[PDB]
């Protein structure tokens, strides 16, 4: 990735909060130091090729800190729940072909601009239930997408059977109308999907869409025949994809800015984030003003990561030090 | 003798589906059993399809 700075920011892993120095044995491990008096903070890290120590934050000249639950991060997969509405007919008329045009924006280049369609066509005829009807429009769907041979298609496909209601039928191309057997099929689900993610090369992005379904002739009449209602999300992308490219960014204002360019020739630069797992994290912003005619203020972050286990008792354990050493408030997440 | 009505009104008796007629044609449905005979004759009302012919009682 590349982020907006407010003239710097620097971030520091941390994977073990220590009591004082001297026990800073691991790399990644983390003590706050600050003066008796309470005057300035700073933060005693064990680099993997050392100790090291933050700048110095004078405490009555900072601007704002707050910690974040790395709930706040997670993307959620927009998820759409396809039907026929009873409006027009509670089930298929028995002549139309029931297309659904799946518009996506932001595909490859960054603008709405760029967009991309894909169609999910479908006959109905005499007999055909709304079961039937969602299970040929589904594969149709899966085999105009996922005809990748290069990765999980622009959108994952499913099906619910009204029995379940929550359990969801996946439907690939390789799919078949035979492993399809339930009678109750009520609705199609189109769920957004996560894209590749490569440190410091593709940041962690998604394409979205709208399904805009066509015009059929009920009587005689032209009306849409579909219902792409927006459903709670159930599947999130972690955190962990962004810390990683967060370090490998704010790594470059504490070390090497080149990062391959000379391929042989680097600063091999180990990062101690795994893109695995989730954190936490805390920004602590402050500034320095100089004397007598320098007052011009110079600000600057300071940011830490931290693993959640669901309930933060890392962070929030680094948390309760930073606020006994300085004498802050920070809230526990 | 004068036809029943104008061409461009006749031009619109079509065959086929019932969904997909305007309110400006008429549906013809030949019988499938008869081999030459009219089952019905509609055209749609408000929406619907009614039938043009009178139905008859004893």
């Amino acid at each position: 990735m590349v982020i907006s700075i407010n003239q710097v920011r620097q971030l520091y892993v941390a994977k073990a909060l220590k009591a004082n120095t001297a026990a800073l044995t691991t790399a990644g491990d983390i003590v706050p130091k600050a003066d008796t008096a309470k005057t300035t903070l700073y933060f005693q890290s064990m680099s993997p090729a050392g100790i090291v120590a933050s700048d110095k934050i004078n405490l009555k000249h900072v601007l704002y800190a707050k910690a974040t639950p790395s709930e706040a991060l997670a993307h959620k997969l927009v998820r759409y729940s396809v039907t026929l509405d009873a409006d027009v007919s509670a089930t298929p008329v028995a002549g139309q072909n029931y297309i659904l045009r799946l518009a996506f924006r932001q595909y490859i280049g960054l603008s709405e601009e760029d967009q991309y369609f894909k169609y999910g066509e479908v006959i109905a005829r005499s007999g055909m239930t709304a079961s039937d009807f969602y299970k040929k429009m589904a594969i149709s769907l899966a085999k105009n997408l996922e005809n990748k041979t290069e990765s999980t298609p622009l959108v994952n496909i499913y099906l619910i059977s009204a029995a379940a209601a929550s359990t969801d039928v996946p439907v690939t191309s390789a799919t078949k109308e035979s492993d399809l057997t339930a009678t109750d099929y009520n609705q199609i689900i189109i769920e957004e999907t996560e894209q590749p993610w490569v440190l410091g090369m593709m940041p962690q992005a998604f394409i979205p869409f709208t399904p805009q379904f066509l015009t059929i002739t009920v009587d005689g009449e032209d009306r849409l025949w579909g219902v792409a209602t927006v459903v709670t999300p159930t599947k999130t992308v972690p955190d962990g994809h962004l810390i990683a490219d967060l370090e490998y960014f704010c790594m470059g204002a504490r070390g090497d800015i080149y990062r391959g360019m000379g391929y042989p020739n680097i600063i091999k630069t180990t990062y101690l984030v795994d893109p695995g797992a989730v954190y936490d994290v805390l920004d602590i912003h402050y500034f320095y003003t100089g004397s007598n005619e320098s007052v011009q203020k110079s600000e600057k972050t300071i940011t830490l990561v931290a693993v959640d286990d669901g309930s933060h008792t890392a962070m929030n354990a680094l948390i309760g030090a930073i606020n006994t050493a300085s004498g802050l408030t920070i809230a526990t997440l | 003798m004068k036809r029943v009505l104008n061409l461009g009104n006749l031009s619109r008796i079509v065959e086929g589906d019932p969904n997909e007629i305007t309110d400006d044609e008429i549906l013809v449905i030949k019988d499938k059993i008869i081999e030459g005979k009219i089952i019905d004759i509609q055209k749609r009302v408000d929406g619907k399809l009614v039938s043009l012919i009178t139905e008859k009682y004893t």
